């Protein structure tokens, strides 16, 4: 499953 | 509360009269939720993650409840595989990382 | 200590006797670092996030110092945009979320 949810406002 | 991290930190949120499950995410600048409708204007945005970028809809000043905290902020809507609560709202609830 | 979330919770880590900045990421199950060398056997893994998956090398039983706490555990290496400290190691330093 997906398991790394880093999120970037560029 | 103090939440240990042996498990994914999933909590209940309330937004747009809907209850949803979401992930408390210190690694996300923003809050992004699966496809849904919100009222009012929006603006397109691109956000980036571990495996690349997705396009989202940016909605401002949306009221949202997170673990009995009634807050208001920016909410992004698009194809995230998990509802994500990011730093923009975590700060609003006084959330810190402690060790 | 207690880290606030107005900014990215970045910390200094030491791995392979090299100092780097990495992100304390409660939304990540695993720890993934930008392309580098680590010693020993490894195996390939896919990991996914917002926007898709990347292929990484899984190294086990790797020593890594995180904000002065020395732990040993599984470290992934591949094309992540940033160094990420995930729940597998957050739990080892006794890191919690608190609000």
């Amino acid at each position: 499953r997906p398991g790394n949810f880093l999120q970037s406002r560029p | 509360p103090q939440i240990t991290l042996w498990k994914r930190p999933l909590v209940t949120i309330r937004i747009g009269g809907q209850l949803k499950e979401a992930l408390l995410n210190t690694g996300a600048d923003d809050t992004v939720l699966e496809e849904m409708n919100l009222p009012g204007k929006w603006k397109p945005k691109m956000i980036g993650g571990v495996g690349g970028f997705i396009k989202v809809r940016q909605y401002d000043q949306i009221p949202i409840e997170i673990c009995g905290h009634k807050v208001i902020g920016t909410v992004l809507v698009g194809p995230t595989p998990v509802n994500i609560i990011g730093r923009n709202l975590l700060t609003q609830i006084g959330c810190t990382l402690n060790f």
